[PDB]
């Protein structure tokens, strides 16, 4: 009938801080004991990276942990329904998998690099349920959506997403960025970000190469994806995109959406979608 | 040879010009081990000193077997049918006297200074009033910041001109990226 004043979404697709170690190649299915970045020398044995963080798939789209208004409590449950009853959660589950499949979560360990395998583990004990192996330089990165075997992946987080099953994923990276430079991890207020003395990047930071989808915006299709932001703009490039004065643009198609009940051909929902799986405090007033 | 390239002015979610657009243009390269391929050429077209700022747009010339030989693996390819190549460019017929270079500036480290001057495995003496330093006082970096591993802002250089010829690269020549002169021109 209106909009709340209050409102908060959680974040589904939660990542950890992604501890990286070094270590030597041909030891690579025995790593249970590679080393982590011991500080700030680093050297010349190890010549490739382990990257690992798990990740967990919650379950839920449009339901808020704190709302205000009743009304529009059940009408955004209804239009995530009407959502859910069009298709599955697979079209931006795939693309979810897509950020999985390569290292992206490297984010200039990666360039610079001459083979980054990553290795997914679906687990529901301690014991491995199934694994995947991907070759990040050798798949996309950018478009045309095409490489077999990774629609189960994409299933797998359709189901999480829409709650057909507990999933968690416990991921590996190895990134062969040569025999033994100097990586660099993320840094807090200078001093390189640690965790226990072993370097490590934020899982804000590992959070944001996965929802880095959209590739859907205002422009022309030939620079590719934007993290999905609202108002979706670019920190230290300096271009910040998605202006509020044309209309695509994530609280313009959300409340559009919600109150005044469109739908033209306009399937591209994903990126409002894709807004509420990140959460945060939408608004209000 | 003739097959370069130029992209007009789109801009790019996955490059930032904040503090290493100047810095990596060929480190990715193996061309500090130097196993394989040699051959880079390293230039810069615009030399505009305005305000705190000097090359902010990429237009380097690299040579001729580089991209044709050293390419034998997947290095650089993934982008073959995106667009199609249009109408050839030139090699440009005019050229001046104007372009720069940055090879030899290593002679005297400013974070280790006082003891570089005299040991010679004996003892000092007279190391106080030997020649002095606070005759002179300069301030000026306008120079290409390119930066490394444990450093602050920039550590120095002076500009050095005066080596240049129409003369590019050679083989087997190479002291840090590049040899004396090079072909780039204006347009």
């Amino acid at each position: 009938l209106s909009t709340a004043s209050v409102l908060a979404f959680e974040r589904k697709l939660d990542p950890s801080d992604a501890l990286m170690s070094a270590g030597a190649w041909a030891q690579r299915d025995a790593s249970q004991e590679w080393p982590a970045v011991t500080v700030a020398n680093l050297p010349s044995d190890a010549d490739t990276l382990k990257v690992r963080f798990t990740l967990r798939v919650l379950g839920g789209a449009g339901t808020p942990s704190a709302c205000n208004d009743a009304a529009y409590r059940d009408k955004l449950l209804q239009t995530v329904a009407t959502y859910v009853n069009d298709q599955g959660f697979a079209e931006l589950a795939r693309r979810y998998a897509h950020n999985l499949a390569n290292a992206r979560f490297l984010w200039r360990n990666r360039v610079g690099a001459e083979a980054v395998e990553v290795r997914i583990n679906h687990i529901r004990q301690g014991e491995v349920a199934r694994a995947w192996r991907f070759d990040a330089l050798a798949i996309g990165l950018r478009d045309f959506k095409a490489d077999a075997e990774l629609d189960a992946l994409a299933e797998l987080i359709a189901s999480g997403l829409s709650g057909s099953g507990h999933v968690l994923l416990e991921v590996v990276a190895f990134a062969r960025i040569g025999d033994g430079q100097e990586v660099f991890p993320s840094q807090e207020l200078k001093t390189l970000y640690s965790v226990r003395d072993a370097a490590a990047i934020h899982s804000q930071k590992i959070g944001n190469a996965l929802r880095t989808i959209d590739t859907w915006y205002p422009d022309e299709d030939g620079l590719g994806p934007i993290a999905v932001e609202p108002y979706g703009s670019v920190t230290s490039q300096g271009k910040a995109y998605r202006q509020p004065k044309q209309k695509l643009d994530f609280y313009t198609l959300l409340d559009n959406w919600v109150l005044r009940d469109e739908a033209p051909a306009v399937e591209q929902q994903h990126y409002v979608i894709a807004n509420l799986i990140r959460g945060g405090v939408f608004g209000e007033a | 040879m003739d097959h370069y390239l130029d992209i007009r002015l789109r801009p790019d979610p996955e490059f930032p010009p904040a503090q290493l657009m100047s810095v990596l243009f060929g480190k990715l390269h193996q061309a500090l081990v130097a196993q394989g391929g040699d051959r880079i050429g390293v230039s810069f077209p615009d030399l505009d000193e305005s305000r705190s700022r000097l090359g902010e747009r990429l237009r380097i010339h690299a040579s001729a077997d580089d991209l044709r030989a050293l390419l034998a693996r997947p290095w650089l390819e993934g982008l073959r049918d995106h667009l199609q190549f249009g109408e050839p460019a030139v090699v440009p017929h005019p050229t001046p006297y104007r372009q720069v270079s940055r090879v030899q500036a290593k002679s005297n480290p400013e974070r280790l200074r006082r003891r570089l001057m005299r040991r010679h495995d004996l003892s000092e003496e007279e190391a106080r009033k030997r020649i002095p330093d606070t005759v002179a006082r300069a301030l000026d970096l306008p120079f290409v910041t390119l930066r490394s591993q444990s450093t602050g802002q920039h550590f120095r250089l002076f500009i050095r001109h005066g080596p240049l010829q129409v003369t590019a690269e050679e083989g087997g020549f190479t002291c840090y990226g590049l040899s004396k002169g090079g072909f780039v021109p204006w347009f």
